[PDB]
RNA sequence: GAAGGGAGGCGCGGCCCUUCCAAGGCUAAAUACGCCCCGGGACCGAUAGCGGACCAAGUAGCGCGAGCGAACGGUGAAAAG
RNA sequence: CGCGGCCCGAGGCGGCGGGGGCGACGGGCGGAACUUAAGCAUAUCAGUACGCCCCGGAGGAGAAACCAACCGGGAUUCCCCG
């Protein structure tokens, strides 16, 4: 909605801030096999619940 | 807001899914390590004679 | 001899000068709350038998309780299994009146260790009793040889764990011999010891 | 357990060297009409014993011998077994003053087990 | 913060009652707890008992 | 071992056997299902030793 | 039974054998300031009217234990044949 | 509702014998045992073994909620890919 | 009507204590039914599951108002035996 706590809404803001990807870098330089971020969200298929 | 926390035995996976051990436990590990190698002993025994 | 002399004087309950004296003190009790300080005991000799000491540390505290026997705690009062287990109302409590005082004293007061305590009247609904605290931070209390050992860890809510006179009486503990081999050290390690499948590597 | 049991023996024995690590106890009868004509040992001397030879509670414990003044005794015949027992006792025991010298002190022999079976 | 918690430090050296934070580091159940002489604390006449009949040495056979 | 989960037996009606089985249907419990117990689990209490005069 | 049988039992060893006026008096002085309970007047009243085994029947319903009561009654008889 | 009292595996009354002293309190040892750390095994060997051998498992995911709960091991001597 | 002692109470200040956590072992309470009896109501399962309260490195118990009936033993605990 648009009329939320402040509590409410730091919570929200975490879950968009880690919705990234593995860095390319990151992938090369710890020799990873499996290159994609598991814990990711798209709005059209989760329930945050938050 | 009740005081304690609320237990039940007839489910223990719910007892392993949020139980002592399941997060840091900073101060705890601090304390073992000072106790089973470190001069907690030592400065006990001088505290108490 | 002053105290043969009370001893004497408290086994007469029903003399006249006796009779007066507790119908004043249990009219003066009722009027007052559950749980209270008293500012000296209230029979200094029974106390005294009771290991009361008059220096800093020991308090004494008066409890009320109410008489006779107990009901289930079950809507409607309906027990639903067989009928074997149908009853409500006829019970009696597995605990005496002296030691339910205690417990509820000791919940009251958690920062006290119970010592003792003693029968100080009745009226036909109420019993009184008096029970006898330690505060086990007090140097006078710790450092006295004939009180230290009260301030061990192990004396911790004593009548929580049926180890005053009254609790040990309810456990069967009173007695020796034939009749109460099957409840030392407690009844439930008896009974383990008794059921155990031991079975040795040279069976 | 064997194996621990045996460790805690032997720290304790080292612990109080020469001293023995049981005490002298009694000679007594087996209760029933059953066992009526055998011998075990028994808890601790009676007082009337100890008068027999002499001594006291206190020292009879300081010098490593058990008391029980619980027990009575029912006839003379224990009483002279015991006391015979603790004379054969004291003949066998030596005590060492805070001036001996370390080294006869390590020349003491350590016993085993009980002290007069 | 070092040279400041010295200072403090020296400040309370020789009080009765000094900063929770300066005291000696201990558990809550040792800080609770009985001193050592307190437990070798005994009445007076189990005291003069076990002075006249002390401990000795002595070996059999 | 195999008894850590919550499973019961649908009845007969669905077309499907009588084991029990789990939230989303999978079969549990039963020793030829995948996952299950043993159908007599190995004991400590067997008899090692043996005597000899 | 409860006994073994011989007829010379005890023949090997020999046997050994084993074995307040302040109290009157601090009585004495409790009985002047109090009196007597109420059920003791009734027994008094009884052994006076010469009834005795109703006295005994009186006292053994008020006390359980014939033997006590019957110290009781011993006790009390003074009372009331004194007069 | 008391003064000497208790017990002796069938009750009541009487007389003996044998044993002990309730209604106050303290006390080491020999005994039991998970988490965590160390050692071993005629144990299992990836649908087995713990639900969980996989840089992310009580995780992803499901249910208003109490709860429920997976799948996924292997290039080569060297990435010389 | 004022003020001193004792007694019984009230508000504040200082210093010390308490509270909560721990799928085992330990103590105290409350307390089932499935099941067996080829039915079932006393009995059994079981003084168990489970709920509530309380300590410790162990706990609890403990120096006879005991056993016994003998040419007697002698605080408590734990093992073997029936
Ligand atoms: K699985
Ligand atoms: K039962
Ligand atoms: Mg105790
Ligand atoms: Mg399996
Ligand atoms: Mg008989
Ligand atoms: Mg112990
Ligand atoms: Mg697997
Ligand atoms: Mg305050
Ligand atoms: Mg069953
Ligand atoms: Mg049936
Ligand atoms: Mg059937
Ligand atoms: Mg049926
Ligand atoms: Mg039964
Ligand atoms: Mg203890
Ligand atoms: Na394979
Ligand atoms: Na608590
Ligand atoms: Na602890």
């Amino acid at each position: 909605s648009a009329n939320k706590t402040l509590e409410r809404k730091l919570r929200l803001g975490k879950k968009i801030r880690m919705n990234k990807n593995i860095p390319r870098w990151v992938i090369l330089k710890d020799k990873l096999k499996k290159r994609w971020n598991y814990k990711r969200h798209h709005w059209r298929r989760s329930h945050l619940k938050l | 807001p009740s005081a304690k926390m609320r237990r039940y035995n007839w489910s223990y996976k719910s007892l392993r899914r949020r139980t002592q051990g399941t997060g840091s436990m900073s101060h705890m590990r601090k304390v073992y390590r000072a106790y089973n190698s470190g001069t907690l002993k030592a400065n006990a025994r001088k505290y108490l004679a | 001899g002053a105290y043969k002399y009370v001893q004497e004087l408290w086994r007469k309950k029903q003399s006249e000068a006796l009779h007066y004296l507790f119908r004043l003190r249990t009219w003066e009790y009722r009027q007052l709350n559950a749980i209270k300080r008293c500012s000296h005991p209230t029979r200094p000799e029974k106390a005294r038998r009771l290991g009361y000491k008059a220096k800093r540390g020991y308090v004494v505290y008066r409890v009320r309780v109410r008489r006779g026997g107990r009901k289930r705690q079950c809507v409607h009062g309906i027990s639903y299994g067989k009928p074997r287990n149908i009853g409500i109302v006829g019970l009696k409590p597995s605990r005496s009146l002296r030691a339910l005082a205690e417990q509820k004293v000791g919940r009251r007061l958690p920062s006290l260790r119970v010592l003792n305590s003693y029968w100080v009247a009745q009226d036909g609904s109420y019993k009184w009793y008096e029970v006898i605290l330690i505060d086990p931070f007090h140097p006078w209390i710790r450092n006295d040889p004939k009180i230290n050992w009260i301030c061990n860890p192990v004396m911790k809510r004593r009548e929580c764990r049926g180890l005053t006179s009254a609790g040990r009486k309810a456990r069967g503990l009173h007695n020796k011999g034939i009749g109460a081999m099957k409840l030392r050290p407690s009844k439930r390690a008896a009974w383990k010891r008794n059921h155990t499948r031991s079975l040795r590597r040279y069976r | 357990r064997k194996i621990r049991r045996r460790q805690t023996r032997l720290q304790k024995a080292k612990a109080i060297f020469p001293c023995p690590l049981q005490k002298l106890r009694p000679s007594v009868t087996r209760c029933s009409q059953k066992f009526n004509l055998t011998q075990r040992i028994g808890r601790g001397f009676t007082l009337r014993e100890l008068q027999g030879v002499g001594l006291s509670a206190g020292k009879a414990r300081q010098i490593g011998i058990a008391v029980d003044p619980r027990r009575k005794n029912k006839s003379e015949e224990s009483v002279a077994r015991n006391v015979a027992r603790l004379k054969e006792y004291l003949s066998k025991v030596t005590i060492f003053s805070k001036q001996a010298k370390p080294e006869e002190i390590q020349q003491a022999i350590q016993h085993q087990g009980v002290v007069m079976p | 913060n070092q040279k400041a918690r010295d200072e403090a430090r020296a400040a309370f050296e020789g009080a009765k009652y000094i900063p929770k934070t300066f005291r000696p580091k201990l558990t809550h159940a040792m800080r609770c707890q009985l001193t050592d002489k307190q437990k070798r604390l005994l009445p007076n006449k189990v005291m003069k008992r076990k002075l006249q009949f002390p401990k000795l040495k002595y070996a059999v056979k | 071992a195999g008894v850590q989960c919550t499973a019961h037996s649908w009845g007969p009606g669905r077309a499907v056997a009588r084991l029990p089985r789990k939230h989303g249907g999978i079969g549990a419990y039963a020793n030829f299902a995948r996952g299950g117990h043993m159908a007599h689990p190995t004991t400590v209490i067997r008899r090692w030793c043996r005597k000899v005069n | 039974p409860g006994k073994v049988f011989n007829l010379k039992k005890g023949g090997a060893v020999v046997r050994i054998v084993r074995k307040k006026p302040h109290q009157e008096f601090v009585k004495s002085i409790i009985q002047e300031c109090t009196g007597m309970a109420p059920y003791e007047m009734h027994i008094i009243e009884l052994l006076r009217m010469n009834k005795d085994r109703h006295a005994l029947r009186y006292a053994k319903k008020r006390l359980g234990n014939i033997k006590r009561a019957k110290a009781k009654r011993d006790q009390l008889s003074v009372y009331a044949r004194n007069i």
